[PDB]
């Protein structure tokens, strides 16, 4: 609440407070199942472009 | 697609050239995960209704 | 005169449309107060002819069946007090600022998109409504909106409205001219001051 | 302000995001002209309705409240007296009964 | 159509002519009057971020 309202003191009442309580400790990551490299020696190392 | 939430899983049916989802057009709610063809929602980690 | 209006519009419409119906909300809160001010009784009385209304002169409030516009002529001098657009504004505007009823397209064209709203009760039907309760309140006082209208004379009139205030009726009956001649010297008195262009 | 006619009661009812006000009115119906007169001149004094107003029907006055015709005989109980009745305007001769 | 200012009718004025009621009806008449709208809010960590 005193950082939503940029203050040390409240008064007496409700107040809206928005999230400050969460941090993320963790990450991760999803991509398809794919393996194989792809053939930029075919698109880049041609011998005639 | 990278963000900060948390995910549950959806009843949603997605169309085989469909990928993400966004009912409001600014959040992706539902994603589809690449490994495992389940549906995924995410919703915010905010909980702000307090 | 832009070449992409449509997606102009796309970006940028609802925005526009919000501030439009605030505006809206506006006029139509202007017409509500016009509504609540004039309309508050729904009931048409018919201008009597002048006929024994106690010695009060109310020609100069009550308007004339002669003229071809309902108005009175304190409301004719009031309405000629206030010149619409009578303002340095006027000059550059051209008077599309204000309703004059003759407003055209190209005042929308010079303000940029504004446009002025005309009101929805007509001077003429503003005007009407304050004959019809200035007829109903000299014919009947109290009994004006209670429905049924009922006749009664003005001296009567005066006399429960001199109870109201906590004096009898024999101050009004024995002094009637009296009271008659200073209500004609306080009309002829607020003419003057408006005809004084003051 | 509380409906048409001369207002009574007001009964509130509860209603989605508001509230609807049930007002009992009363609305006068079946009208009837009378001649009236301010005052009456009896005796050489002037007699001034204490409530209600001087109507007449044929030949006969009485004395009624205005909003309902209640038809009273005239009584010095009813009246007031003040002064003579040559200033009154409009003023008619009628007899002021006492009891 | 033009908006109608009212029920059109005629009052008879005379100096010594009066209407007096010899009956009456007792009416109820419902008006209903807005109060209170909806309350809303908005959370700002949920607007902004998402
Ligand atoms: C009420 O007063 C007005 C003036 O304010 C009277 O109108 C005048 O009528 C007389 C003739 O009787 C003319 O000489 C004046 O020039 C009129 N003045 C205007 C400006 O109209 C009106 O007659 C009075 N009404 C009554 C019946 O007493
Ligand atoms: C009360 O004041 C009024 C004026 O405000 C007096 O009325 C005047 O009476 C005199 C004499 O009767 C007349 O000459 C004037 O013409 C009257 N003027 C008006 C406006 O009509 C009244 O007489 C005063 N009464 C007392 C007892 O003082
Ligand atoms: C006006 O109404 C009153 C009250 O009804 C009449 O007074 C009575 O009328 C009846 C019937 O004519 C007589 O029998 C009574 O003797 C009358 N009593 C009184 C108070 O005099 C009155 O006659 C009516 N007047 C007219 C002419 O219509
Ligand atoms: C009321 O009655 C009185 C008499 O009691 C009337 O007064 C007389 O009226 C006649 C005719 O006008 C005159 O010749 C007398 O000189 C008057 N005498 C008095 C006492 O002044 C009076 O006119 C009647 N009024 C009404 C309204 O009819
Ligand atoms: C006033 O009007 C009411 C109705 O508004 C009349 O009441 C009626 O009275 C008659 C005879 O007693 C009955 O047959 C009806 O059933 C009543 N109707 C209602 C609405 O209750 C009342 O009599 C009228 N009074 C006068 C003097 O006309
Ligand atoms: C590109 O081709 C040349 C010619 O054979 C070869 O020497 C070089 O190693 C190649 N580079 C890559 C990244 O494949
Ligand atoms: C992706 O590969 C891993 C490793 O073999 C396997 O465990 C997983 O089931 C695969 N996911 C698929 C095929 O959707
Ligand atoms: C009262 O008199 C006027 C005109 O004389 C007439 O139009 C009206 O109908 C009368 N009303 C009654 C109830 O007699
Ligand atoms: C009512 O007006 C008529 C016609 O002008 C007149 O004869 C009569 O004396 C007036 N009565 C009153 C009380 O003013």
């Amino acid at each position: 609440t005193k950082c939503t309202l940029k203050s040390f003191t409240v008064e007496k009442g409700i107040y809206q407070t928005s999230n400050f309580r969460v941090q993320p400790t963790e990450s991760i990551v999803r991509f398809p199942n794919i393996t194989n490299l792809c053939p930029f020696g075919e698109v880049f190392n041609a011998t005639r472009f | 697609l990278t963000g900060t939430g948390v995910l549950t899983e959806s009843n949603k049916k997605f169309l085989p050239f469909q990928q993400f989802g966004r009912d409001i057009a600014d959040t992706t709610d539902a994603v589809r995960d690449p490994q495992t063809l389940e549906i995924l929602d995410i919703t915010p980690c905010s909980f702000g209704g307090v | 005169d832009s070449t992409e209006c449509s997606n102009l519009l796309l970006q940028y419409g609802s925005f526009c449309t919000q501030l439009n119906r605030a505006l809206t909300g506006i006029a139509v809160e202007q017409d509500k107060n016009t509504q609540e001010v004039f309309a508050q009784v729904k009931q048409i009385y018919k201008t009597p002819p002048i006929k024994d209304f106690g010695g009060f002169n109310f020609s100069q409030i009550l308007p004339d069946p002669s003229k071809p516009s309902k108005r009175s002529f304190i409301e004719d001098l009031l309405f000629n007090k206030v010149t619409l657009a009578d303002a340095g504004f006027i000059k550059q505007y051209g008077d599309c600022l204000g309703d004059i009823a003759a407003r055209d397209l190209i005042c929308a064209q010079k303000f940029n998109g504004l446009t002025v709203l005309p009101p929805l009760l007509t001077d003429e039907m503003i005007a009407q409504y304050t004959s019809a309760l200035l007829a109903g309140t000299i014919t009947s006082g109290w009994t004006f909106g209670a429905g049924a209208a009922l006749q009664i004379p003005f001296a009567m009139q005066m006399a429960y409205r001199f109870n109201g205030i906590g004096v009898t009726q024999n101050v009004l009956y024995e002094n009637q001219k009296l009271i008659a001649n200073q209500f004609n010297s306080a009309i002829g008195k607020i003419q003057d001051s408006l005809s004084s262009t003051a | 302000f509380c409906g048409k006619g001369y207002h009574l009661m007001s009964f509130p009812q509860s209603a989605p995001h508001g509230v609807v006000f049930l007002h009992v009115t009363y609305v006068p119906a079946q009208e009837k002209n009378f001649t009236t007169a301010p005052a009456i001149c009896h005796d050489g004094k002037a007699h001034f309705p204490r409530e209600g107003v001087f109507v007449s029907n044929g030949t006969h006055w009485f004395v009624t409240q205005r909003n309902f015709y209640e038809p009273q005989i005239i009584t010095t109980d009813n009246t007031f007296v003040s002064g003579n009745c040559d200033v009154v305007i409009g003023i008619v001769n009628n007899t002021v009964y006492d009891p | 159509y033009t908006m109608s200012l009212g029920a059109e009718n005629s009052v008879a004025y005379s100096n010594n002519s009066i209407a007096i009621p010899t009956n009456f009806t007792i009416s109820v008449t419902t008006e209903i009057l807005p109060v209170s709208m909806t309350k809303t809010s908005v959370d700002c960590t949920m607007y902004i971020c998402g």
